[PDB]
């Protein structure tokens, strides 16, 4: 009958007298060309080291109000719309919004600038705000931004251009939620380098109640990213981990790995699956000309 | 007994051989198609979205006052008739994005700006809920009102408000949507949006935050100069190319109209200009309490304090004291928030941004 | 209601075959028809049973039939236009008399315009040609389009509205076909109007360096300009170029051989002014013994669009100042509000003439 | 069994739905779902693989062996011993990333294994117009006598559009089937872009091309034997998605200057 | 198009080919922004390539019909495309009056007027703007209801404003 | 070898078939539009002297 | 297919349902499942039967029954041998491998009396896949020693 | 991919293009109008030269009224080895 049959479904039709048959699947829930949907990712808090005073701070601020949503509406304080991030890029804080909705049972979605433009009748403008519409169907979740910042695998740090109207758009139909559902199950947060990103209008940030400064990477806060890492056969604790990270100047989360590449580059041409000593002292001396180079 | 037995009784008798007729007709052989124009000789042109040619004539139930071209027409796969006039086929799928039936909001946050508030009811509430006004006095209503001030004064919310209380649908467009590069595409999107406006007739047609290209500022939908010309004058090209005397007002909101065009501002449609202005103390209050209603506030915590030290400040500044003041005492995890949140808060979110004027002294 | 009215005759125009029929052009005619199908197939065929000898031409859609192709029906040609057959309308709403006022401007167009379609013979016994096209422009505001609507009541005949926006399409080289679309109709329906709407975004000329990507704009009226005067000059109905952009057209389009009675429109005077507030003083609500000549004295030489306003805010004032019907005294507060409130923007006011 | 024999339809599978059931793709462009023959089962085929369908009825009949068209198939040598990596000097700065993202994995497999880390899956080429090379990317296939795939950027499009993202799924799966394979995609950046792509549009879709070199290039590349090098120009705009260490990592520019 | 233009040159060899606005197609495009169009240069190679091709057995002659000389393809120019360069400046005296005398033929005048007064009346008209001369004539004498054009209607239909005439412009003096 | 003729339809689509004796080899042209049959697809009727088309916009006036 | 015009079936014409094999239609699918009831007019109930008289029973089982091996005896036998020469060294090595590698995958997911590696189908798929190769091995090895046997010297 | 397939079995000859000014250009996208199909033209050409198959005998002709609108990648060595002006 009819009664079980709805939208999105992937049907039997018969190709004799073209009439229904039965119901086969569903629709799957990546659309378009490209569409990155994470339901709890994998992205931990014991995987990401050295944050652990930024994490502090994030689980207080985003993650709290999204995973207890009855603490601010008995306390009288208005649903927090969206929090940015800024920071030296290439540190990976994409990684961190993808640990918030691990925890919440969130499911972490990408926007992406690529099907922005799109061969269609009348929908060239709806790819905007399909992603909101969308959404909604997509549970409350947390949507980061894609291609607003540089992990050290993008590119375009930031701009002042289209990137930055999509943001304050999906911004703005926030406050659409409270006036005809009147509940916002949709917030987006996102990170860019710096805060001239942003588009001087309608005074005050209404649409971000929350700025965030990330720490610049120093040999305390690369130290326990290192030695996450660090570790994929035999070591020894005579080395410092400290002075490992005293020798990366300015190197992000990403360029950590690089370290962890180079200790094991110099035991491959010696076929060791040990690291002694000489080889911390050879793998810093090839990142650091490596991260000047180019 | 009587009546109902020649009634009744033949009526459902009737329902139930004319859906006997359907098979030949609305039967499993059974397509649609893309009407193209329609002929006086009961003939028509259909193009499936195979692109195939069917050339037939028209079946019962429907008239050719319902057929338009660009419309989808149901089909027959071997007698491949044109059986009636249909809906668009899966729908624009265009149901709340700009536009809604009833939104929910009140004069309590847009409050401070009544000296303005009356001149938008007259000019669109009152004529559109109370027609009798300008029939029997013969006046004609405004057919629009413009939208000017400095942001943060609630000027989406002002409409917002009028569009709960006229029981109808609030159009609503973004500034950037019609401006999107593909080619050209800009003067397309619009005429599409005052279409199903004219459909339905809602009598509200409202534009947010109007932006088009004053200079670039953006990216990957440019246009060029030549969607300057293309866009502006067709929103111009709406009220000047047709005449409605009593149903689509055109109200035009943003944050500057002295920019556009005055072509763009279409004098004789709308004769009310409504300027923006800042909520002064007496009318804080009432959107502070609302906020702090459901707030616990500490006996040494006074609201008209916080309404003092509030200077220039919009609507949206009254609540982020409030949800500042509040994440503090959340992050202690306390009940009621102390006086000591409240005094760092105001303190904090008045000089954040430009805290100086960087050379002499303005 | 009438269902049993028609498959009373499903027995035969539709259980048989007849009107299924794949519909194609035709391309050479030999007297074998060279035909080409919708799907890109070319056949030869003859006539048919019913069919004419001179009623296929050149240049036509023809049906013929899916499974053995021959010629069964004629097609009406040019079946790819859609846009355009939404630009007739019927029974406008801006009469002849809703024009403020008696003045130059109605009786020079309605000689070139209305007169030659209502009184073809007149000017037949001089043996002269009546103007093709016409010129309206003048500033924004004056009511330019509620002049143009007024001579489409009194003739009664097809109007084809054209927006300058329509011009342009989505596709490189379809603006080409925009064109020959207008002048075809003329053709099949005779003693029709069209009019263009700001023709600035298309007319014009932009010469070549600065953009790189504007090339797409100036072969639009060229092709416009080839189908209004060709090799062969071929036309019947009248033409109208509206835009509020005079001195941005092209220079060879204000030129005679398309364009031959010239209006543009005034600024009112006080006895131009005077009118608009009596045309209006029928209706709202205007009270006994009141002069509306120390009115638009007052008011300075501005647009149309601001004379109108006037008496549509001065009913707006009994709400608020708690009157009955509009006096005097509301009359002279809508001068300081329609003119002296509004002195900021919302007004052209020798704004846009030539820069 | 001797039923369908020689007159059966190229195919592909797509996804399972039922027991002895599933939808494919034939050749003709018509996607059926039809049933799958009782010899046969689910488990015995891949998503990627290729079925024999029936003449009309475009029933699955038998399951194909690991070939396809692939444009024009090439067994991985074909005049390969011609030229050495010595004819071509001055490389070494580009060399020694090549050889530790191409040739070390492809020789000893296990070396990457024993130290833990994940080695580069494709290996990309920058660099303005004119870089020459196609002397070195294939010394390495002469010197270590491997298997070698050629397919230019044009070649993905088939004259079909459906036939497009088939062939695309067959040019990653023929090199891992038989011996470890090298995969050269000369100027592929016809295909990805930055948020250009298509054109701003065209055709129909055009992005099927993009969308299965996305997936298929995270599916293989697992026992570290088949390496992809793409070779590009410079239009100052790239794909961020692909360049993501979850699908491509060695990216290497030409020592220009 | 352009190459099955010439395809009926070959059928029937004595033909005649006319481009109206030869600027309409043509343009370099290629340093500044934009990286030009290149869907109107297409057809603009055809053009050379037909030329160039089995045509140019001079029964293909074309007429070429543009406006100005300033925006066109350098390239268009050749012995064996487009040979003579005809100039057509603004008619003179001589050649204004013997224009206006024909469009004046299937009128009605009294035999009154002397065109050479006339002529010299117009300053630097084109052949459009001697046309309409003889349409606003008519047009004077419809409205005031006379049965015949005389001379003082083709004087007052010349006169018009256009030009600079109607100065809000400062100086003067 | 022998003298044969290869046809291309409309719908893309490559037909072999041998010389017919309605044509002659000389008479057949290649890239060329003639009469083939709809289910044999042979070739029947000659070149009716017109290469392809006049496409759209033509003028044949005298 | 074969047709019978029905003339006007509506009412009390003649029973067709009669002679052999009626009623047929069985849901949507009749035939090529298009026509399912009506067929093509009044349902002319499609009816085909073959027969074979003395002279054709002895022609079709001495010419085609499934293939043609009569006419000519012992050369069917070497000829399939001869060139099958090396390829039933071949075949009998490359079939080798494939048996027990079929035999060396889905067999080792039973193997103790409890679960390991949840065999469900996997001990079925090796058995019938290899039943015929067992049987082709026998088959192979009489016919190659039957031929070279049988006297010829 | 023809005049080159062509090429081996009618003998290298001569292979001549004849003014050619569209597929040489950069064509930033404006939304191309179609012309990516031209695109695709262009890689082919590029990697022909490039090819591993055997070339060399086969002379490519190509003219043009001005070169700079032909593709740089073209213009430099390695792919077409003659400039030869006709001043």
């Amino acid at each position: 009958n009819v009664k079980d049959l709805k939208a999105s479904q992937r049907v039997c039709l018969r190709s004799d007298s073209y009439m229904l048959h039965k119901v086969l699947e569903n629709k799957a829930d990546p659309l378009v060309s490209l569409m990155m949907v994470e339901k709890v990712p994998d992205s931990t808090y014991d995987m990401v080291g050295g944050l652990t005073k930024q994490i502090k701070e994030i689980k207080e601020v985003i993650e709290l109000p999204v995973k207890h949503p009855e603490l601010f509406e008995s306390l009288g304080i208005a649903q927090p719309k969206g929090v940015i991030l800024y920071g030296p890029p290439g540190t990976g804080k994409t990684l961190l919004a993808r640990a918030v909705a691990h925890h919440t049972d969130c499911k972490f979605i990408r926007v992406s600038g690529a099907e922005l433009v799109q061969k269609y009748i009348g929908e060239g403008s709806r790819m905007v705000r399909e992603l909101f519409v969308m959404a909604r169907e997509h549970a409350p979740s947390i949507i980061f931004m894609d291609e607003i910042d540089s992990i050290g695998s993008t590119r375009v740090e930031g701009s002042g251009g289209g990137d930055s109207e999509v943001q304050r758009t999906m911004l703005e139909l926030l406050n659409q939620l409270d006036g005809f559902e009147t509940s916002k199950n949709i917030k987006i947060i996102m990170a860019t380098n710096r805060l001239d990103i942003l588009d001087p209008a309608l005074l005050r940030p209404g649409r971000i109640d929350r700025k965030i400064e990330f720490p610049p990477p120093s040999v305390a806060a690369r130290a326990e990213i290192l030695r996450i890492h660090s570790r994929k056969m035999n070591l020894t604790r005579g080395i410092n981990l400290r002075k490992v990270a005293e020798k990366m100047n300015g190197c992000s989360g990403a360029d950590v790995k690089g370290v962890c590449t180079e200790a094991g580059m110099y035991a491959l041409r010696e076929r060791r699956i040990h690291v002694t000593q000489e080889d911390f002292e050879l793998a810093v001396g090839k990142v650091m000309n490596k991260n000047q180079e180019t | 007994f009587v009546s109902n037995s020649e009634i009744l009784k033949p009526f459902e008798k009737k329902q139930e051989e004319e859906k006997k007729q359907l098979e030949e007709i609305r039967g499993n052989p059974l397509s649609i198609g893309t009407l193209e124009e329609i002929i006086d000789d009961d003939h028509a042109i259909v193009t499936s979205p195979t692109m195939p040619d069917y050339y037939v004539s028209i079946l019962s139930f429907v008239d050719k006052e319902l057929l338009e071209p660009g419309c989808s027409v149901l089909l027959h796969h071997k007698t491949m008739s044109i059986v009636g006039v249909l809906q668009d086929d899966a729908d624009p799928m265009v149901s709340v994005m700009k536009m809604d039936k009833s939104p929910t909001e009140s004069y309590s946050d847009i409050g401070g700006l009544e000296s303005q508030i009356q001149e938008i009811k007259e000019s669109v509430e009152l004529p559109l809920t109370h027609p009798e006004l300008y029939e029997e006095m013969g006046i004609k209503p405004p057919k629009g009102v413009i939208l000017y001030g400095a942001p943060g004064t609630g000027k989406t919310l002002l409409a917002k408000a009028v569009a709960n209380q006229t029981s109808a649908t609030f159009l609503r467009i973004v500034g950037s949507e019609l401006i999107q590069k593909y080619l050209g595409d800009g003067p397309r999107l619009c005429r599409q949006i005052f279409k199903v406006a004219g459909e339905n007739a809602p009598s509200i047609v409202f534009i947010d935050e109007i932006d088009a290209i004053g200079t670039k500022r953006y990216d990957s939908n440019s246009g060029g100069e030549r969607e300057i010309q293309r866009t502006m004058l067709e929103l111009l090209n709406q009220l000047d190319g047709f005449d409605d005397r009593g149903d689509v007002k055109v109200i035009m909101a943003t944050n500057k109209i002295e920019t556009l065009d005055p072509a763009l501002i279409r004098p004789g449609r709308i004769d009310r200009k409504i300027l923006f202005e800042n909520p002064d103390l007496s009318t804080k209050k009432k959107i502070l309490g609302i906020h702090t209603s459901k707030m616990n506030l500490s006996e040494d915590v006074n609201l008209e304090t916080l309404v003092t030290t509030k200077d220039d400040l919009s609507g949206a500044d009254i609540q982020a004291m409030c949800t500042e003041a509040g994440l503090l005492a959340l992050r202690e995890r306390r009940m009621q928030v102390t006086a000591e949140d409240f005094k760092q808060a105001k303190e904090r979110v008045m000089k954040n941004k430009v805290e100086e004027n960087l050379e002499g002294l303005y | 209601a009438p269902s049993h009215l028609w498959d009373i005759m499903g027995d035969r125009q539709r259980l048989g075959e007849e009107h299924p029929l794949q519909v194609a052009r035709c391309t050479k005619i030999i007297k074998k028809y060279v035909i080409n199908l919708k799907q890109i197939a070319k056949f030869v065929v003859g006539l048919g049973e019913r069919v004419s000898p001179t009623d296929i031409e050149e240049g036509m859609r023809v049906g013929v039939d899916r499974s053995k192709y021959n010629i069964e029906l004629p097609l009406p040609p040019r079946i790819d236009p859609s846009v355009t057959m939404m630009t007739v309308e019927e029974k406008p709403d801006v009469t002849y008399s809703d024009v403020g006022g008696c003045k130059d401007q109605i009786e020079k167009l309605r000689e070139v315009v209305e007169l030659p379609l209502l009184s073809p013979e007149r000017f037949a016994t001089l043996g002269i040609d009546p103007p093709k096209g016409i010129l309206l422009y003048g500033p924004p505001g004056t009511g330019k389009t509620l002049c143009a609507r007024a001579v489409a009541n009194r003739t009664d005949a097809t109007f084809i509205r054209v927006i300058g926006s329509e011009l342009v399409q989505k596709y490189v080289g379809e603006g080409a076909r925009m064109v020959r679309e207008l002048f075809e109709m003329a053709r099949t329906k005779k003693a029709c109007i069209i009019f263009f709407d700001e023709i600035d975004a298309v007319g014009g000329a932009r010469f070549d360096d600065g953009a790189g990507g504007d090339n797409e704009v100036q072969r639009t009226m060229l092709e416009l300009i080839t189908q209004l005067d060709g090799f062969d000059p071929r036309g019947n109905i009248k033409v109208m170029f509206a835009t509020n952009r005079p001195n941005t057209l092209d220079p060879a389009l204000l030129r005679p051989g398309r364009i031959d009675r010239k209006v543009e429109f005034s600024l009112p005077d006080l006895e131009g002014r005077a009118n608009i507030f009596r045309i209006h003083s029928k209706s709202m609500s205007v009270e006994r013994g009141i002069r509306w000549e120390l009115i638009s004295r007052l008011c300075p030489n501005s647009t149309g669009a601001e004379l109108r306003s006037v008496c549509t805010e001065a009913g707006m004032f009994a709400i608020r100042a708690r009157r009955k019907v509009a006096t005097e005294k509301d009359f002279l507060k809508a001068v300081d509000k329609v003119i002296s409130g509004y002195k900021k923007f919302s007004s052209t006011s020798r704004y846009m003439q030539y820069n | 069994k001797r039923i369908q024999s020689v007159p059966l339809v190229i195919g592909q599978f797509l996804e399972p739905i039922d027991q002895n059931t599933g939808i494919v793709s034939s050749t003709t462009g018509m996607s059926y779902v039809v049933r799958i023959l009782s010899t046969l089962d689910r488990e015995l085929l891949k998503p990627s693989m290729s079925v024999a369908l029936h003449r009309h009825s475009n029933a699955l009949v038998d399951i194909l062996p690991p070939d396809s068209d692939s444009s024009i198939s090439v067994m991985g040598e074909n005049e390969k011993p011609d030229v050495t990596y010595a004819d071509v000097g001055g490389l070494d700065m580009q060399k020694q990333e090549i050889r530790e993202a191409v040739e070390l994995p492809l020789v000893q497999a296990d070396l990457y294994e024993q130290i833990g880390i994940d080695p580069p899956r494709g290996v990309l080429l920058y660099g303005p117009p004119g870089t020459g090379k196609t002397m070195l990317v294939k010394a390495v296939a002469n010197s270590t006598k491997a298997a070698f795939i050629r397919v230019n950027g044009s070649e993905f499009v088939h004259k079909y559009l459906g036939e497009g993202p088939r062939m695309v799924r067959d040019v990653f799966r023929l090199a891992r089937e038989n011996a470890p394979s090298i995969i050269f995609i000369d100027e592929v950046d016809s295909i990805a872009t930055k948020r250009f792509d298509a054109q701003t549009g065209s055709d129909r879709e055009v992005q099927r091309i993009l969308i299965e070199l996305l997936t298929q290039m995270d599916g293989f590349d697992q026992s570290t034997n088949v390496k992809v090098i793409m070779a590009t120009n410079r239009a100052d705009t790239l794909d961020p998605a692909l360049l993501r260490p979850g699908r491509l990592d060695r990216k290497i520019e030409f020592p220009s200057l | 198009l352009v190459r099955d233009a010439f395809a009926l040159a070959k059928e029937k060899a004595p033909t005649i080919i006319f481009i109206d606005e030869l600027d309409a197609i043509g343009t370099k495009r290629f340093d500044s922004e934009k990286s030009g169009d290149r869907e109107v240069q297409r057809t603009m190679l055809e053009l050379l390539n037909q030329l160039d091709g089995f045509s140019s057995d001079d029964r293909v002659k074309v007429l070429a019909a543009t406006n100005r000389v300033d925006v066109l393809d350098p390239a268009l120019l050749r012995s064996g495309r487009l040979d003579r360069k005809i100039e057509f400046p603004l008619p003179s005296e001589d050649s204004r009056a013997q224009i206006l005398q024909i469009h004046s033929r299937k009128m009605t005048t009294d035999d009154d007027i002397n065109w050479q007064e006339l002529a010299r009346s117009t300053d630097e008209f084109n052949g459009a703007q001697l046309k309409a001369v003889t349409v606003e004539a008519g047009m004077i004498a419809l409205r005031n209801g006379q049965s015949s054009v005389k001379h003082e209607d083709f004087v007052e239909g010349i006169s018009e404003v256009q030009a600079r005439k109607s100065k809000s412009v400062s100086f003067y003096a | 070898v022998g003298k044969a003729a290869v046809v291309k339809t409309s719908s893309r689509q490559t037909v072999f078939l041998p010389m017919v004796g309605l044509v002659d080899p000389d008479k057949l042209k290649p890239n060329d539009l003639v009469g083939v049959n709809k289910d044999s697809y042979l070739i029947l009727d000659t070149l009716p002297s017109e290469f392809d088309s006049r496409v759209k916009a033509m003028e044949v006036d005298e | 297919d074969a047709f019978r015009l029905i003339d006007t079936g509506a009412l009390i014409n003649n029973l067709e349902p009669r002679q052999t094999t009626s009623n047929t239609g069985l849901l949507n699918k009749a035939n090529i499942q298009a026509l399912i009831h009506g067929l093509n007019r009044h349902y002319y109930s499609l009816n085909i039967d073959y027969h074979k008289t003395a002279k054709e029973t002895k022609m079709l089982m001495n010419l085609h029954k499934e293939q043609w091996q009569s006419g000519l005896k012992m050369y069917d036998y070497e000829e399939k041998e001869e060139s099958n020469l090396a390829a039933t060294k071949s075949m009998v090595k490359i079939a080798e491998q494939y048996s027990k590698r079929i035999e060396e995958e889905k067999e080792l997911t039973e193997e103790e009396l409890k679960t390991r590696y949840v065999g469900r189908q996997d001990p079925k798929k090796h058995l019938s896949e290899t039943a015929d190769e067992t049987l082709e091995n026998n088959i192979v090895s009489v016919l190659t020693a039957g031929v070279n046997s049988v006297a010829i010297k | 991919r023809e005049m080159f397939a062509y090429a081996k079995e009618h003998e290298p000859c001569i292979i001549f293009m004849d003014e050619v000014d569209a597929i040489g250009g950069r064509r930033f996208s404006e939304g191309t109008s179609a012309d990516r199909e031209i695109q695709r033209t262009l890689m082919e050409l590029l990697t022909q030269m490039d090819g591993f198959d055997n070339l060399g005998q086969t002379k490519i002709i190509m003219a043009t009224n001005r070169p700079d609108t032909l593709d740089p990648a073209l213009l430099r060595p390695g792919r077409l080895d003659r400039k030869v002006e006709i001043p």
